[PDB]
RNA sequence: ACCGUGAGGGAAAGGUGAAAAGAACCCCGGGAGGGGAGUGAAAUAGAGCCUGAAACCGUGGGCUUACAAGCAGUCACGGCCCCGCAAGGGGUUGUGGCGUGCCUAUUGAAGCAUGAGCCGGCGACUCACGGUCGUGGGCGAGCUUAAGCCGUUGAGGCGGAG
RNA sequence: CAGGUGGAGCCUGGGAGUGAGGGCGCGAGCGAUAACGUCCGCGUCCGAGCGCGGGAACAACCGAGACCGCCAGCUAAGGCC
RNA sequence: GGGGGAUGACCCCAGGCGGUAGGGGAGCGUUCCCGAUGCCGAUGAAGGCCGACCCGCGAGGGCGGCUGGAGGUAAGGGAAG
C-alpha cells in the first residue's frame, strides 16, 4: 500500500499559520516565514517570561525610593532599616501601599528610620 | 493584584532659578523631575512629569577649565561639515541651550524622551512666561 | 433593492479597468453616465456597458425606477490569463499574460423622500 | 521507467540545476525509490507450533463449554433449510458465529450459505478459523482425524 | 554597463504605496449653454455646439 | 481594612469579599483556611514583626484549578533544536471573609 | 501534438445531474456576458460545471498610522471596537522594556559565506539472500525440513534428501 | 592502608560518532623576548552553554551550568550623578 | 532511588533532568489488512472553513458551528510507496 501526504501537510501547516495570526506582510501568510517567525516568538515569550519578573520589581523600587524620599531617605536605607526592624515582609510588590495607603507607609518609614541605632 | 497605575493627572510646574548651579548636577535633578521619578506612582511608559521652566540660564557657573575647553560638535551632512563650538562660544551666543544640551542627552531617547524635553522651558536672565503656578524650587 | 451587472471575461487588464471603476464608485447613475462618456480610457467603454445593463437591469426586473439609483457596490475581479509566447532575442521567447476583468456593477436606490 | 537516458542539460553553464534523465526520482514521473516489487510474504512455522497452537485453540473453545461433537446430524442431504432445522435442535439459532467441521460433503453445503457459519473438512482444521467463530462444532469422523493431527 | 536587477521583491506594501498617485481624475465638465447634455468646456457640444460661428450640425 | 497575607511564597493584600487566586494549596473545595500568617493591619500602627501574631484571615476554598495554557517553546538556530510543551500551572481561589485582629 | 535533417526524443489533457430536465420567453448588449423567468433536492451543480485548499488579486467593515529607525516579534500598561449579566475574553496598536532571520557549511555566521520569489503537490535508509548480536516463543541431546506430493469459499497436511 | 555509594569503577557484549578544532592561562621550540602566527606540553572554556548576568556593543575575559510556572526573597560578577 | 505492600500508572519523601555528532527509550499520525455478512451514515461519510471550548508534555485527539454530498470504518492487533 502506498501512503501518499494527502491531508497531513496541509493540516500541519495550517496550525502554524494560525499561530502566526497578526503578524506583518508574509510572516502571517507564508508557512516558511511564520514558522520562522515563530521560533522567535517563542524564545522571546520565555526570556521575556524570567525578565517581567525583573520588570516588575525594578518599577516598585523606583516607586518605594520615590515616596520615602519624600520622607528624607534612600531606598538603600530604608530597605536596610526594615531589614533590622524585622519588618521583613515584603514588598517590594506592595507599594500601592506607598500610593494608595501613605501613613501606612509612613508608619513603616519610622519603624524602619528607628532600627540598630 | 495587579501593580496600581495613575490615571491622567496633573501637570504641576516647577520654577528653577540655575544661577551658580553647576551644570550637571543641575541637569540630574531637571531629568528626574522631567521624568517624574520623584512621584510614587512613576510609570516608564506614559510620563506623568512636571514640567520645569529654569531662568537665570546664562548664569550657570561650571568648573575647571571647561568655559575654553569643552567643545560642542556638529556634523552638517557635507565634507568637512563638523562645527566645533567652545563652551564660551556658545553662552555668548544662545546662552542656555547649554543646559537645553545637558538635560536633553541626560533624558532618555525615543519617541517619549522627546516628548519630555518639551516640557522643559529654559530661559535667559530673569524672568519667563506666567502662566501656571511655577512653585520655586531649590 | 439593489440590481446588478457583470461583464465576465472582458479581454482586458484588471488594474486598466480598476481604475476608471473607483472614478464611479458611489456616485448617483447620472454622473456616472456623464464621467464615462468624457473619462479617456478604454476601461471606460466597457464600465459603461456593465453599469448600463445594470441600470437596465433595475427598471425592468427589479422595479427599480431609473431616477433614483447611484452606484452602490463596483468592482473588477481578475479572471483567467491569455498566456502567449513572445519570441525574444539570442532565441529567448517570454511569454506575455493578455489579462482578463470581470467587472462588476452593483446599483441600489438614493434614499429620496 | 519508459524514458530515455539522454541528459537533460549540460550540467554547466545553463544556470538551471543540475540533471541527468528524467527517469531520475527526483523528477515527477520519475522512478519510484525503494517501492515494493513482487514478493512472497510467506515463512515457515515450526511445524509443532502449528500441531500446539490446533490443540490449544480447541483447547481454548473446550474450556469454554462452546466446543460440540454431535453424530450423525439429519439434517444432512444437503438443504440449508433441513440444516437450519436440525441446527436450532441442537441448540445453534446463529446468535453466535459456528465453525462447522465434517467430511459429509452435503451437510457443508447445507450450512454454507448461512451468514453465520463457517465450515471445512476435518483435513482442513486450521486454528485462524477456530478463533474467528464463536463456537466449535464437530462430528465425530472430524474429531478422529483433529485427535489424529495432534501427537 | 552591467546588469541592474531589483535586490528585493517589492512588499506588497511597496507597490500599493508607489501607487499611491495613480488615480484617476474626473473629467471636468460643465452644462451645455443650449442643449440638455454635459460638456467640457471649450469645446464644440456633440449636440449643437456654439452660436455665432456654424457648428458641427447635430441641428 | 485590608490586610497583608502570605500564602505560597506570595503576598497580597486582602479584604473582606475579596475573589483571590493564589497558589494551589491542600484542601477540599468549601473548606475554610485561616492562613494563620498576615503581615499587615489596615489600622496603620498595628504592624511589624515578621507576622503578628494572634491576627489570622478567613478564607474559604472556592474550589482549586489550572490556569489558561502558556505554550513554552525553546529553539536554537543552526543546531536543528527545537522544544515544545504546553504548561498549565494550577492555583485554587479563594474568597476573603474574616480579618481577625 | 510538438522537437529533431535523421537515428531519435516525446507531453499535457479524467468527474454537471438521479435525469438534460443543457435554461422557452422578456430585458441590457454588436456579440460576449449578465438580470429576470423556468428546471432542479441543490444552479457560488450552469456546461471555464463534484469537492473546491494555498500562494495570488479585489470590495466592504473594525482597530491603527504622516517627528520616527527597523529580523518586525515579544513582555507590560493604556486607548478604541466586539463578545459577554458579571468577572472575563477576542481584535487592533500608542508608549515603555527586551531583541543579530531559517538552513547549510565551519575553529567561528545577522553575517558582506551556501541555498531558498511565494504556495500547492512529488521528493531520499528499502528489499532479497547470507551473517552477527539481541529479543519473543516452540522443542531440547537434539532442533529443523528443501524441492516436491496430496488437499483447499484466502485449509492445511505430508515430504528427513539435507 | 584508610576515607570517598558516585550518571563512580571493573568484566563481557550490541550501536555509534570523531580522527579540520579554536581561544585563553601557564611552560618551552620555531619566529623578530612579530602576528587573531606556527608547533608541542598541562589546564580551562567555546565547540555542543551565538541560553542568562557583567564587560557600551563582542564564541570562548569576570559571574553562573537555563525541567516548567509566579506582578515573591537573598546574592555573584559588576555596579549605586 | 527509598519507602508505603495498592504490586506499579498512586501516594508520600530525596535527588537528577544545558546540549552538536551520536547511543537508548517511549508516543503521535498517514495508507493498507484482520476485527466486518459487523458498526457509524442523507436526522448527512470523507474532505473543506471557523473556534476564545475540552483532553494530551508534545506529535496529536475531541467537541460545536458552517460547507460538503456517499462514504467512513472502534476496541485490539498486523503490514508499509
Ligand atoms: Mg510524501
Ligand atoms: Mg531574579
Ligand atoms: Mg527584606
Ligand atoms: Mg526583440
Ligand atoms: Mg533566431
Ligand atoms: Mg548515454
Ligand atoms: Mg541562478
Ligand atoms: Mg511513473
Ligand atoms: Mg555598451
Ligand atoms: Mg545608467
Ligand atoms: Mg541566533
Ligand atoms: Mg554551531
Ligand atoms: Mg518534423
Ligand atoms: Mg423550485
Ligand atoms: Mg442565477
Ligand atoms: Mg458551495
Ligand atoms: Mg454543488
Ligand atoms: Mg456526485
Ligand atoms: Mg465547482
Ligand atoms: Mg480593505
Ligand atoms: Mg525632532
Ligand atoms: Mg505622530
Ligand atoms: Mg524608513
Ligand atoms: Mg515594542
Ligand atoms: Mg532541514
Ligand atoms: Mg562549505
Ligand atoms: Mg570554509
Ligand atoms: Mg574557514
Ligand atoms: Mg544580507
Ligand atoms: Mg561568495
Ligand atoms: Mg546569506
Ligand atoms: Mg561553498
Ligand atoms: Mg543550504
Ligand atoms: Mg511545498
Ligand atoms: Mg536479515
Ligand atoms: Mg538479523
Ligand atoms: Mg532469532
Ligand atoms: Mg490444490
Ligand atoms: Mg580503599
Ligand atoms: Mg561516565
Ligand atoms: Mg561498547
Ligand atoms: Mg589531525
Ligand atoms: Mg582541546
Ligand atoms: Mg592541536
Ligand atoms: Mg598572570
Ligand atoms: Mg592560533
Ligand atoms: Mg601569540
Ligand atoms: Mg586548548
Ligand atoms: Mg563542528
Ligand atoms: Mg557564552
Ligand atoms: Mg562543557
Ligand atoms: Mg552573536
Ligand atoms: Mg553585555
Ligand atoms: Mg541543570
Ligand atoms: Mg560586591
Ligand atoms: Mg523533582
Ligand atoms: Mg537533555
Ligand atoms: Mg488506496
Ligand atoms: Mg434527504
Ligand atoms: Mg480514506
Ligand atoms: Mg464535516
Ligand atoms: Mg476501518
Ligand atoms: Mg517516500
Amino acid at each position: 500500500p502506498r501512503a501518499k501526504t494527502g491531508v497531513v501537510r496541509r493540516r500541519k501547516h495550517k496550525k502554524i499559520l494560525k499561530l502566526a495570526k497578526g503578524y506583518w506582510g508574509l510572516r502571517s501568510k507564508s508557512f516558511r516565514k511564520a514558522r520562522e517567525t515563530l521560533f522567535a516568538a517563542g524564545n522571546y515569550a520565555y526570556a521575556h517570561r524570567k525578565r517581567r519578573k525583573r520588570d516588575f520589581r525594578r518599577l516598585w523600587i523606583v516607586r518605594i525610593n520615590a515616596a520615602c524620599r519624600q520622607h528624607g531617605l534612600n531606598y538603600s536605607t530604608f530597605i536596610h532599616g526594615l531589614k533590622k526592624a524585622g519588618i521583613e515582609v515584603d514588598r517590594k510588590n506592595l507599594a500601592d501601599l506607598a500610593v494608595r495607603e501613605p501613613q501606612v507607609f509612613a508608619e513603616l518609614v519610622e519603624r524602619a528610620k528607628a532600627a540598630q541605632g | 493584584m495587579k501593580t496600581y497605575v495613575p490615571k491622567q493627572v496633573e501637570p504641576r510646574w516647577v520654577l528653577i532659578d540655575a544661577e551658580g548651579k553647576t551644570l550637571g548636577r543641575l541637569a540630574t535633578k531637571i531629568a528626574t523631575l522631567l521624568r517624574g521619578k520623584h512621584r510614587p506612582d512613576w510609570t516608564p511608559n506614559v510620563a506623568m512629569g512636571d514640567f520645569v521652566v529654569v531662568v537665570n540660564a546664562d548664569k550657570i557657573r561650571v568648573t575647571g577649565k571647561k568655559l575654553e575647553q569643552k567643545i560642542y560638535t556638529r556634523y552638517s551632512g557635507y565634507p568637512g561639515g563638523l562645527k566645533k563650538i567652545p563652551l564660551e562660544k556658545m553662552l555668548a551666543t544662545h546662552p542656555e541651550r547649554v543646559l537645553e544640551h545637558a538635560v536633553k542627552g541626560m533624558l532618555p531617547k525615543g519617541p517619549l524622551g522627546r516628548r519630555l524635553f518639551k516640557r522643559l522651558k529654559v530661559y535667559a536672565g530673569p524672568d519667563h512666561p506666567h502662566q501656571a503656578q511655577r512653585p520655586e524650587k531649590l | 433593492m439593489e440590481a446588478k451587472a457583470i461583464a465576465r471575461y472582458v479581454r482586458i487588464s484588471p488594474r486598466k479597468v480598476r481604475l476608471v471603476v473607483d472614478l464611479i464608485r458611489g456616485k448617483s447613475l447620472e454622473e456616472a453616465r456623464n464621467i464615462l462618456r468624457y473619462t479617456n480610457k478604454r476601461g471606460a467603454y466597457f464600465v459603461a456597458k456593465v453599469l448600463e445593463s445594470a441600470a437596465a437591469n433595475a427598471v425592468n426586473n427589479h422595479d427599480m425606477l431609473e431616477d433614483r439609483l447611484y452606484v452602490k457596490a463596483a468592482y473588477v475581479d481578475e479572471g483567467p490569463a491569455l498566456k502567449r509566447v513572445l519570441p525574444r532575442a539570442r532565441g529567448r521567447a517570454d511569454i506575455i499574460k493578455k489579462r482578463t476583468s470581470h467587472i462588476t456593477v452593483i446599483l441600489g436606490e438614493k434614499h429620496g423622500k | 521507467v519508459a524514458y530515455s537516458g539522454r541528459k537533460i542539460w549540460p550540467q554547466k553553464h545553463t544556470g538551471r540545476a543540475r540533471h541527468g534523465d528524467i527517469g531520475a526520482p527526483i523528477f515527477v514521473g520519475g522512478g519510484v525509490v525503494f517501492g515494493p516489487k513482487p514478493r512472497d510474504y510467506s515463512y515457515t512455522l515450526p511445524k509443532k507450533v502449528r500441531k500446539k497452537g490446533l490443540a490449544m485453540a480447541v483447547a481454548d473453545r473446550a474450556r469454554e463449554g462452546k466446543l460440540l461433537l454431535v453424530e450423525a446430524f439429519a439434517g444432512v442431504n444437503g438443504k440449508t433449510k433441513e440444516f437450519l432445522a436440525w441446527a436450532k435442535e441442537a441448540g445453534l439459532d446463529g446468535s453466535e458465529s459456528v465453525l462447522l467441521v465434517t467430511g459429509n460433503e452435503l451437510v457443508r453445503r447445507a450450512a454454507r450459505n448461512l451468514p453465520w457459519v463457517v465450515t471445512l473438512a476435518p483435513e482442513g482444521l486450521n486454528v485462524y478459523d477456530i478463533v474467528r467463530t464463536e463456537r466449535l462444532v464437530m462430528d465425530l469422523d472430524a474429531w478422529e482425524v483433529f485427535q489424529n493431527r495432534i501427537g | 554597463a552591467k546588469h541592474p536587477v531589483p535586490k528585493k521583491k517589492t512588499s506588497k506594501a511597496r507597490r500599493d504605496a508607489r501607487r499611491s498617485h495613480h488615480a484617476l481624475t474626473p473629467p471636468t465638465l460643465v452644462p451645455c449653454p443650449e442643449c440638455k447634455a454635459m460638456k467640457p468646456p471649450h469645446t464644440v457640444c456633440p449636440e449643437c455646439g456654439y452660436y455665432a460661428g456654424r457648428k458641427v450640425l447635430e441641428v | 481594612m485590608f490586610a497583608i497575607v502570605k500564602t505560597g511564597g506570595k503576598q497580597y493584600r486582602v479584604e473582606p469579599g475579596l475573589k483571590l487566586r493564589v497558589e494551589k494549596l491542600d484542601a477540599e473545595p468549601g473548606a475554610t483556611v485561616e492562613l494563620p500568617v498576615l503581615l499587615l493591619g489596615g489600622e496603620k500602627t498595628v504592624v511589624g514583626t515578621p507576622v503578628v501574631e494572634g491576627a489570622s484571615v478567613v478564607a474559604e476554598v472556592l474550589g482549586h484549578g489550572r490556569g489558561k495554557k502558556i505554550l513554552v517553546s525553546k529553539f536554537k538556530a543552526k543546531v536543528q533544536y527545537r522544544r515544545k510543551k504546553g504548561h498549565r500551572q494550577p492555583y485554587t481561589e479563594l474568597l476573603i471573609k474574616e480579618i481577625r485582629g
